[PDB]
RNA sequence: GGCCGGGAACUCAAAGGAGACUGCCAGUGAUAAACUGGAGGAAGGUGGGGAUGACGUCAAGUCAUCAUGGCCCUUACGACCAGGGCUACACACGUGCUACAAUGGCGCAUACAAAGAGAAGCGACCUCGCGAGAGCAAGCGGACCUCAUAAAGUGCGUCGUAGUCCGGAUUGGAGUCUGCAACUCGACUCCAUGAAGUCGGAAUCGCUAGUAAUCGUGGAUCAGAAUGCCACGGUGAAUACGU
């Protein structure tokens, strides 16, 4: 319906960026349950340092993926409109899907 | 209990006994016994004598004892004379299947010597 | 531990009897870590103590026990360019330590088929004594005495 | 109203509830003895009532999941002393020398480059 | 014992093999594919096989159908 | 990093979309139990370059043949020497 | 059957906060720093672990990842292709796995994890085969669906001290899979064979608590080959008098 699902890497980006479309839609609609935090995949990668020999020392890697879920429970065209192309997009993937 | 081939085991059970014989293991000897129709943790002690020719009937059909160890030999012997990799590397005394002469070939090859 | 002095931790008793001092017991005998395992043949190995020699529980493994206290132990010096052994009264924490292990030690090297049945019959021998833990008990007992001097 | 009580133990998280009806042990809709705890740790879930006045005194609904089957026991095992709410910080004091409202902060070392699993440095060759 | 279903061979060979029959057998055919096995329209030719420094001659047999062309010819010098 | 190796990947990664791919479609569901004939694997007289996993997976500036990463598409060396200029969103030091 | 209303508590989940500072108290200490103990608290004396590695040393390693001074070859020390080698075998050492077993082997029944990976992919369920897998064929770009039925443990039975139901090597016959391609030179399965080895010489390696030890799982690499390597959890000790 309006079920939401984005993805960012930085420990806090999208929290503003789903900030803002939660007082968009609840202030001119209503409901707007909010924004659930889902789990957190972290893909942890490790290679050797040096370009010969030093397998003793190692840096670890890692690529933390924060999910978010908004899930506007009103579907008026009232809220619909004035709420599309407020995303101003930080790379950030917006998909809205069941 | 002579049991078709010359091994005569006995005091045990009937899946140990047969495991025993050359030509015949663990896989074999359950389904020698569920064949024939015998349990697998009854003894050789209170089996007739009737009982022990219809389990050597069944052992005898496959090849095994002296007849296995000459077909085994067979496909050693006519295999070397053919002078292929694998007959090569028997005749030498060697890893037949690829394993690395390198280290640990101990158990082919034999103990070391000067 | 050259600066730091620990708090010697205490290990919870044992979750049958209650003894502490059997806590130690099964953990000496734990190899790979299971207690599960461990216990099952100690309380099958004390199971049978109490029952043949017809005592009770606790005082049975006890008293077995307290034959195999050893007085005294030795401690190498390497001092002066020479091995000196000084020999020391071991305190009451490590008295019963060296006990529970040369006892389980000698029930190791026997050859029989039980852990439960084996240990048992070291525990059997204790109060009256042949076995290899009551002989492994006073071995340093010889050596001592004879460094009475260094002292 | 109910009496809850959270607790948990190396990775293993228990929801403990308590009543004033009758001593009936049910975990995970199972038994007490058909929860399996027969070896050490057979009674480390009642071992925050060892030490109290019971008979039977209390209904006890209990669920653990996630670890194993010493860490799920000393979940429940300080999961019930969070559940003595209903005598509030009264009993706790007594409660504080036994050490089982003590939550345990020892969880399992993670493995690190150039050991084994955390510890264990590979062995050398000679000098 | 591996290959699945069928005896893989290659194509410019298995033309050698053919040439031999209508043709007809003359001498000992070079070939640098080791990956062919031998098959029973092959009993009887004569073959051979490059492992790194010359084509050996080797005589195909009844009982050699089974295995590969390659077996024949050890790469690895020694002694 | 010896462009001649690099240059022999330009030539085995473009050959997988015209010999095969497309045409690689054969030996899928010809080669299976169905109905035999052997003339379809004949058809393997074809260049061989364009080999499904033929491409060892060099590293896509430098041309190193070893610790390639699937998902940077790089060698570690070039991906350390990248991920402490940045470069890869969300990558840091990772401890825990 | 959390499965369907519902319920938002709870666990779980990820955002922002509080919480641990020798401060509250006691003693010692030049009355300072600090130390020892106690109280409170989930956590007390840099809480636990990681990241974090000064000025410099060993002309240490890396001209072979890359970059680059100089030198050298240039119808060749370049370039392309096929096959071969890197996997050799009278030897020596290191680093590991697997054992020598009744704290155990075998067979049946049964309970409890965490961290991941997955669209040129992971594969239910279903049918076929003893099996490796094959054909048919949902769902899921993923707290949903797939890999995934974790093992120690535990309940019975059997084995009862032997080169054995220990142990698995080697070899034979016969299969599957990935791929143009498995002989050199594979993984894995089936049947059969069942070397050595029964705690190992001088000496030598690591580890102070969720550690040693032991028992499983996942990933990266990768078409396909882990006992290695990286990551995760289960159960879980011994002993620290002292320099």
């Amino acid at each position: 319906r309006i079920r939401i699902r984005l993805k960012a890497f930085d420990h806090r980006l999208i929290d503003q960026a789903t900030a803002e479309i939660v007082e968009t839609a609840k202030r001119t609609g209503a409901q707007v349950r909010g924004p659930i935090p889902l789990p957190t995949r972290k893909e942890r990668f490790t290679v050797l340092i040096s370009p010969h020999v030093n397998k003793d020392a190692r840096d670890q890697y890692e690529i933390r993926t924060h999910l978010r879920l908004v899930d506007i429970v009103e579907p008026t065209e009232k809220t619909v409109d004035a709420l599309m192309r407020l995303d101003l997009a930080a790379g950030v993937d917006v998909q809205i899907s069941l | 209990a002579r049991i078709a081939g010359i091994n005569i085991p006995d005091h045990k059970h009937a899946v140990i006994a047969l495991t025993s014989i050359y030509g015949v293991g663990k896989t074999r000897s359950k389904a020698i016994l569920a064949a024939a129709g015998i349990a697998e943790d009854v003894k050789i002690s209170e089996l007739s004598e009737g009982q022990i020719d219809t389990l050597r009937d069944e052992v005898a059909k496959f090849v095994v004892e002296g007849d296995l160890r000459r077909e085994i030999s067979m496909s050693i012997k006519r295999l070397m004379d053919l002078g292929c990799y694998r007959g090569l590397r028997h005749r030498r005394g060697l890893p037949v299947r690829g394993q690395r002469t390198k280290t640990n070939a101990r158990t082919r090859k034999g103990p070391r010597k000067p | 531990p050259r600066r730091r002095v620990i708090g010697q931790r205490k290990i919870l008793p044992d979750p049958k009897f209650g003894s502490e001092l059997l806590a130690k017991f099964v953990n000496i005998l734990m190899v790979d870590g299971k207690k599960s395992t461990a216990e099952s043949i100690v309380y099958s190995a004390l199971e049978t103590l109490a029952q043949r020699s017809g005592k009770s529980e606790l005082e049975a493994f006890e008293v077995a026990l307290e034959n195999v206290r050893p007085t005294v132990e030795v401690k190498s010096r390497r001092v002066g360019g020479s091995t000196y052994q000084v020999p020391v009264e071991v305190r009451p924490v490590r008295r019963n330590a060296l006990a529970m292990r040369w006892i389980v030690e000698a029930a190791r090297k026997r050859g029989d088929k039980s852990m439960a049945l084996r240990l048992a019959n070291e525990l059997s021998d204790a109060a009256e004594n042949k076995g290899t833990a009551v002989k492994k008990r006073e071995d340093v007992h010889r050596m001592a005495e004879a460094n009475k001097a260094f002292a | 109203n109910q009496y809850y009580g959270t607790g948990r133990r190396k990775s293993s998280a228990a929801r403990v509830f308590i009543k004033p009806g009758n001593g009936k042990i049910v975990i995970n809709q199972r038994s007490l003895e058909q929860y399996f705890g027969r070896e050490t740790a057979r009674m480390v879930v009642r071992q925050p009532l060892e030490l109290v006045d019971m008979v039977e005194k209390l209904d006890l609904y209990i669920t653990v999941k996630g670890g194993g089957i010493s860490g799920q026991a000393g979940a429940i095992r300080h999961g019930i002393t969070r559940a003595l709410m209903e005598y509030d910080e009264s009993l706790r004091s007594e409660l504080r020398k036994a050490g089982f409202v003590t939550r345990d902060a020892r969880q399992v070392e993670r493995k690190k480059v150039g050991l084994r699993k955390a510890r264990r440095r590979p062995q050398f060759s000679k000098r | 014992r591996s290959l699945k279903k069928g005896p893989f061979i290659d194509l410019h060979l298995l033309k050698k093999v053919e040439k031999a029959v209508e043709s007809g057998d003359k001498k000992p055919l070079r070939t640098w594919s080791r990956r062919s096995t031998i098959f029973p329209n092959m009993i009887g030719l004569t073959i051979a096989v490059h492992n790194g420094r010359q084509h050996v001659p080797v005589f195909v047999t009844d009982e050699m159908v089974g295995h590969k062309l390659g077996e024949f010819a050890p790469t690895r010098t020694y002694r | 990093a010896k462009q001649s190796m690099k240059a022999r990947e330009v030539k085995r990664v473009a050959l997988a979309d015209k010999y095969f791919a497309k045409r690689a479609e054969l030996k899928a569901i010809i080669s299976d139990v169905n109905a035999r004939w052997n003339a379809v694997l004949k058809l393997q007289t074809l260049p061989r370059d364009s080999s499904p996993s033929r491409q060892r997976n060099r590293c896509r500036q430098t041309g190193r043949p070893h610790g390639f990463l699937r998902k940077f598409g790089l060698s570690r060396i070039k991906v350390r020497e990248a991920a402490m200029r940045g470069e890869i969103p969300g990558l840091k030091k990772a401890s825990w």
